[PDB]
């Protein structure tokens, strides 16, 4: 038991590594499986709303009652509310209308506030708002897909844990799904320093597969395809790319569930399909890493569970 | 549209 | 932490975090400990456990078997997840009030889902529960009278609380009490370690029957069960704090603004006494509660609608 | 009715 802190943000990182045990074949390698949803907030995007805020605050860009703003649909939204909330900064998202009202009640509980943009422009509008403030208003923006200080949180906390936790082991493949990619470059980066010979895997939804030269389109995998490449994402650290649709997610998703005990979201199903494809093919003997980024609670509400 |  | 074989091994050791807006400096400090940071979701993950393992070890189960039990609340969902994690079937008795979204959390681990008559409540929910496991031998945990409920606290909660304020004194701990099982097993647990501790139950002013009050509705979920359970050391606790359904519910509400604490309305009622504690027992001291769990998992009620 |  981790001794008292002072403040919720101190709690961030640190996440468990779990072996999986009945989904994966005995002939295939290990994989284990790191729970970023265990972050205080619930995903990975506790790490990188504390990174951004803080590295702002190192370089006096912002102070304690500044306002912050991101347009943000996701769990990004959530984290930057709670570290917000933590470290006394007026969190502002903006978002279509569409959004639950599950969603939104949860951001306002952390006193954040909500710009709601017009649901038929949806992420633009969004997007658009958040640039109006920043520029029109001066706004600090994090900027979850541009911002250093996302791939580089994951260099300087996720990847070294990973390290830690595999000592006197070698990881040879790490796979990740790419939202942001900050969680593949960052850890990619300091795993492939430690293991020259690691495969870095790009997980992408089949309905998006940008990263494999293909076109964009809409998926069910929350998280993961932005559209683009998103200037967080090194496109040189993966060393190929492992495409899940929907349906394969939410199933595997669901058998993670009910056979291991571990629920997450379709996002983390997808992580856990590749995971078990690239340990087959690597055998018994190799070590096979992902990470689950979301708790599946958060998805009760979605087809993936109803 | 998307989630992150 | 080194990689762990089953995720039912990152249940405990939960962290504790101190509250520095919503009390003022000039009162006791106020530690909260985040159960909501075990893997399931809650406190009732260590109960669950503990309950599955001991039968287990005593040869009432085996992997295979079935476990069923009256809950509509977070020890269904500890159970469903232990369940999954170690290879039994799980089946639950439950009003028809439960909510679908409920439901759908505990289908998504598994388990099966038997409904009872929504006017008849957890009375319904508790009687069927008893038919299905003496007519069909399926093991009945019994989260209100099993004595592994308030070891397992005995055993890991309240060791837990001496390892995190070692070198320093707690001079009040306190609980919500539902089953009463933490209550009862880090009480006794601090009241060893530190003779003059202050133990306070806490209980619905709604359904105050620790209190010799009348049951009644409340809305304070996880607490109130409108009987003394068996479970519950009904000497260990001082005294008793009441607190009512807006005042819980409004102090989650400031925690999670001021804190970053995003815990469940039975939080806010522990917050909420031990911040009144705190002001009794003035600067210098050392108050201690429980966040059973996560306010997430109240989205759809009014905590924070 | 109780949620425990």
């Amino acid at each position: 038991a981790q001794k008292p802190v002072d403040n919720i943000t101190q709690i961030i990182g640190g996440t468990p590594v779990v072996k999986l045990r009945n989904v994966v074949d005995d002939n295939a390698a290990d994989v284990y499986v790191k729970l970023e949803y265990q972050n205080p907030g619930g995903s990975v995007k506790d790490r990188i709303a504390l990174a951004m805020i803080e590295k702002a605050e190192r370089e006096g860009k912002i102070k304690p009652g500044d306002t912050i703003v991101e347009p943000t649909s996701g769990n990004t939204g959530i984290g930057l509310a709670f570290v917000c909330a933590a470290k006394g900064y007026k969190a502002v998202f903006t978002m279509p209308e569409t959004m639950s009202q599950e969603r939104r009640n949860l951001l306002k509980a952390y006193g954040a506030e909500l710009v709601l943009t017009p649901g038929s422009e949806a992420m633009k509008g969004a997007i658009k708002k958040a640039k109006e403030l920043k520029e029109e208003h001066g706004y600090f923006e994090p900027q979850q897909f541009e911002n250093p200080a996302n791939p580089e949180v994951h260099e300087l906390t996720t990847g070294p844990e990973l390290l830690q936790q595999f000592e006197g082991k070698t990881i040879d493949a790490f796979l990740a799904g790419v939202g942001t990619g900050g969680t593949l470059s960052g850890v990619g980066k300091v795993l492939k320093k430690e293991y020259p010979n690691i495969e870095i895997v790009a997980i992408e939804p089949e309905a998006s597969p940008v990263l494999s030269g293909g076109e964009p389109g809409p998926h069910k995998l929350q998280g993961l395809g932005a559209g683009f490449i998103p200037g967080t994402l090194n496109t040189e650290i993966y060393d190929s790319i492992i495409k899940v649709g929907n349906d394969t997610a939410m199933e595997m998703s669901r058998r993670v569930a009910k056979e291991e005990g571990i629920l997450a979201g379709i996002s983390s199903g997808a992580a856990i399909y590749a995971a078990i494809q690239k340990a087959k093919e690597l055998g018994k003997g190799k070590t096979v890493v992902t990470v689950l980024p979301s708790n599946g609670e958060r998805y009760l509400s979605t087809p993936l569970y109803s | 549209m998307f989630y992150i």
